[PDB]
């Protein structure tokens, strides 16, 4: 298992559990030195369980697939939560088998239908580490409508930080303050299915691109990766999403 | 690859 506390928790902390992350979640090759995360694991070993502290010491475990670090569900004391997905409903007959009550979620785990449970885009919702402690917090008391923009924060600050070194930063600038985040930010994780296939088909084709992928940088600026040379490959993306599940 | 804020 893998474990942050928010009591005390500073950018070099958050470094750690992020790092800690990518290296729970298992590979056997690498593509252009990008670990590449498995097609598919079977039984309980699909899943990586976080215990995540609040500032109060309170605590939940969130269940990660380890082939696409997707959240299937959570634990908050005696209850878990899972979402309305046919991928989640699997996991629960792995995890959090000793809860004294299961609850589904009225959504999906994607964006989209997150999106739209919480009333509000992901542009318009402060995230950081403070917003990490406020999103532990509204989980342990089930509340839909609230989850869903918990479970936003939560998605972005670690699963995201995970796949993108810049996200990481950005998260660790946002130690003590929370802020929305940056174009940048989210056009990152709406291409990470895009980028993870690009660079994998990469290989047989001189680290050139079949498809290039258009992206939004710091400035606001449209920029078109085209080849494995970019900075988003050597030095941005941190896990390849096999293309056996895209 | 870039960095702060937004
Ligand atoms: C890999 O990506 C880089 C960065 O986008 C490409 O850089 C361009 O290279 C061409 C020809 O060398 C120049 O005409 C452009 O001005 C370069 N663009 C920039 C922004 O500097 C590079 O061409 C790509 N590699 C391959 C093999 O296509």
């Amino acid at each position: 298992d893998v474990s942050f506390r928010l009591s005390g928790a500073d950018p070099s902390s958050y470094g750690m559990f992020i790092k800690d992350l990518r290296n729970a979640l298992p590979h056997t090759e690498k593509v252009y030195n990008i670990p590449l995360l498995l097609p598919s694991v079977s039984g309980a070993g699909r899943y990586l369980l976080m215990h995540l502290f609040n500032y109060d010491g309170n605590t939940i475990t969130v269940a990660v697939d380890v082939t696409n670090v997707y959240i299937m569900g959570y634990l908050a004391l005696t209850t878990s939560y899972f979402f309305n997905e046919p991928a989640a409903d699997l996991a629960s007959q792995y995890v959090f088998r000793s809860a004294r009550r299961k609850i589904t979620l009225p959504y999906s785990g994607n964006y989209e239908r997150l999106q739209i449970a919480a009333g509000k885009p992901r542009e318009k919702i402060p995230i950081g580490l403070p917003a990490l402690d406020t999103a532990i917090s509204t989980l342990l008391h089930y509340d839909s409508t609230a989850a869903a923009g918990a479970l936003l924060v939560l998605i972005q600050t670690t699963a995201e930080a995970a796949r993108f070194k810049y996200i990481e930063q950005q998260i660790q600038e946002r130690a003590y303050r929370d802020e929305v985040p940056s174009s940048a930010t989210i056009s990152l994780e709406n291409s990470w299915s895009g980028l993870s296939k690009q660079i994998q088909l990469a290989q047989g084709n001189n680290g050139v691109f079949r498809t290039p992928t258009v992206l939004v940088d710091s400035k606001g600026n449209r920029v078109q990766i085209t080849n494995v040379t970019s900075n988003v490959v050597t030095s941005n993306i941190q896990l390849l999403l096999n293309t056996k599940n895209i | 690859s870039d960095d702060d804020m937004g």
